[PDB]
């Protein structure tokens, strides 16, 4: 949605200062879009981000790019370019990952020094692991609860951030001014102790009919604007059914389960009337 | 009897069976591997409640020492025990239980129990020591748990048992023996660590296919206490390759696709050539790492 793009270009400007294109995830290389956007992985289109502007080799440049700017309020209104794609720079990247006030409670081990790879090895468990603080109020509360357990002096194995990690940058923490040890990080080979935790309100699109697999062919169409084909009323599969002749005899109609066991929702927010 | 070279062992995150693998009178003779059991395999062993392998050999259970014993029984024309395969050290071992007591084996040293050496004049291609700090003299017993206990054999033992039967293609090596602590950070300075010695040093990398078996025959020499070997791959731009800027073309994956995220692990070259990989959750698995293992980069 438009809130994680708000997201990203807020994490791009904050913790960057200068201003250049390093690049924008808008692609429109492919000529079948038919006047559409589309994207790679799991990743439905829904607001208005690429605007339009005539060029004559419009068809030509086909990688849309904004810019990030050196100041700390870019609410949308960023510097809109095109360019080619045959350049070459090195990996920027990123991949899909499918009692204390504020926050659960936190277990903290004491007379037992051990290091960070066998704390996350030991502490960490089907339900444990390690705690990091996602908010300010509790960092305080965690700063109060070593000063009364420990002191200023130790130091503790604490992971840092504002959003809560998944498992799926060996950082620690001291009790005295901890604002200027907030992100350094120091050889972390030293034991310590630590913490642990159309149809009617509906419209349809079609693609290429290029098979892949089904761990891929959830990304084909959702590069496109909408979901995998979940029949709800009758009248759907009679559409489906309508629009098939143009199309072979098999068709993904993308829900994924578990075998010996039940459907769950269709993957796509949808609940069970009748199958 | 799991030999940490062949299995990944590390927070476990289709059945498995296992097998017993032989791999024709090697020195790891006995490995334990896990599969898919729906395969067909065989089974020889069922338990319910001299001569041997082209070698005969004598036992005399007489308290004596070494050169008595050498002398006793030297007489029918016998030389004492000198292990060289897997198979004679079973055998031994099983036939010193069955008298239930630690008998003579026979070798001797020139320097300083510093270059063990059998009484046959063969290469060495066997090892299988106790432990590194009881090395007090230059002679060996053998134990209950089957190992090499370094002893001076200068006593009285139950019995005896006496038997009768570096440049390499365009590139160059080093071993270093020192110690080291450095925990932290072995991702950014191997690189400057070997340039500092010379220029044009980069870390080893497999080019070639004879330099495996090269670097294996050149490994067996000094392994008192060395038993793995290490391997260049590393975190690299989000994925399992060296440390220079060059993709990756001979691949030394296990099976499957790994996926392992980690700043480090731990990729393993096995006794005859299985590509291995071994994630870790604890650093203790350094010794092994730096001090005594092979710390070769190539020069070209």
């Amino acid at each position: 949605h438009v809130d994680e793009i708000k997201e990203f270009l807020h994490f791009l400007t904050d913790q960057f200062s200068g201003q250049h294109w390093l690049w924008i995830g808008l692609n429109k290389r492919s000529p079948d879009l038919q006047g559409s956007w589309q994207w790679s992985d799991r990743t439905p289109v829904s607001t208005i981000i690429m605007p339009n502007e005539f060029q004559q080799d419009y068809d030509i440049r086909d990688c849309a790019a904004v810019k990030v700017f050196h100041r700390p309020w870019r609410r949308g209104w960023h510097f809109y370019d095109d360019r080619e794609f045959i350049y070459l720079r090195p990996f920027a990247c990123d991949t899909k990952l499918e009692l204390i006030i504020e926050g659960s409670e936190y277990w903290f081990v004491a007379d037992l020094h051990l290091n960070y790879e066998e704390a996350v090895l030991y502490c960490a468990s089907n339900h444990s692991f390690l705690a990091t603080i996602t908010s300010f109020v509790g960092l305080k509360a965690i700063k109060n609860k070593i000063a009364n357990i420990s002191g200023d002096g130790q130091k503790w194995w604490i992971r840092i951030s504002e959003w809560p990690i998944d498992d799926h940058e060996c950082l620690y923490m001291s009790a005295k001014t901890w604002l200027i040890d907030l992100g350094k990080p120091t050889d972390c080979s030293t034991k310590l102790p630590f913490i642990c935790e159309p149809f009617q309100n509906k419209c349809f699109l079609k693609i290429k009919p290029v098979s892949l697999t089904f761990s891929q062919a959830s990304d084909t169409c959702h590069s496109y604007g909408g979901t995998l084909p979940s029949v709800l009323s009758q009248i759907e599969q009679d559409f489906i059914t309508s629009l098939l002749p143009d199309m072979e005899a098999t068709l993904w109609i993308g829900l994924r389960w578990t075998a010996y066991e039940k459907i769950n929702k269709w993957t796509d927010n949808r609940e069970l009337t009748y199958s | 009897n799991f030999h940490p070279l062949l299995v990944s062992g590390r927070l476990r995150i289709r059945y498995h069976c296992a097998l017993i693998l032989n791999l024709q009178k090697s020195p790891f003779t006995g490995t334990w591997n896990f599969t898919s059991c729906s395969e067909r395999h065989f089974v020889s062993l069922c338990q319910k409640y001299v001569k041997y392998l082209n070698n005969l050999y004598k036992i005399i259970p007489k308290t004596l020492t070494w050169h008595s014993a050498k002398r006793e029984c030297l007489k029918s024309n016998m030389q004492l025990v000198s292990i060289t395969d897997p198979y004679q050290q079973a055998f031994l071992s099983v036939q010193a239980l069955l008298h239930n007591s630690s008998l003579w084996i026979g070798l001797f040293s020139q320097d300083d129990e510093l270059n063990f050496g059998w009484s046959d004049g063969k290469r060495l291609h066997f090892s299988r020591w106790a432990e590194t700090n009881g090395q007090l003299e230059d002679c060996v017993v053998l134990d209950t748990d089957g190992f090499w206990k370094t002893v001076d054999c200068n006593d009285n033992q139950p019995g005896a048992i006496c038997y009768y039967s570096i440049p390499f293609q365009n590139c160059c090596y080093n071993f270093i023996i020192t110690k080291n602590r450095h925990m932290a950070t072995t991702q950014d300075e191997v690189h400057t660590k070997c340039q500092k010695l010379n220029p044009k040093s980069h870390i080893l990398s497999i080019r070639d296919e004879k330099e495996n078996n090269f670097v294996l025959e050149q490994l067996l020499y000094f392994n008192y206490m060395a038993s793995w070997v290490m391997l260049g791959i590393t975190y690299r731009n989000k994925s399992l390759m060296w440390f220079d800027k060059t993709p990756l073309s001979y691949t030394h994956w296990r099976a499957g696709r790994p996926t392992i995220k980690n700043e480090k692990f731990l990729a393993g070259l096995s006794t005859d050539g299985f590509w291995d990989i071994q994630t870790f959750k604890v650093i203790e698995e350094a010794v092994y790492f730096h001090q005594h293992s092979i710390l070769a980069c190539k020069i070209e």
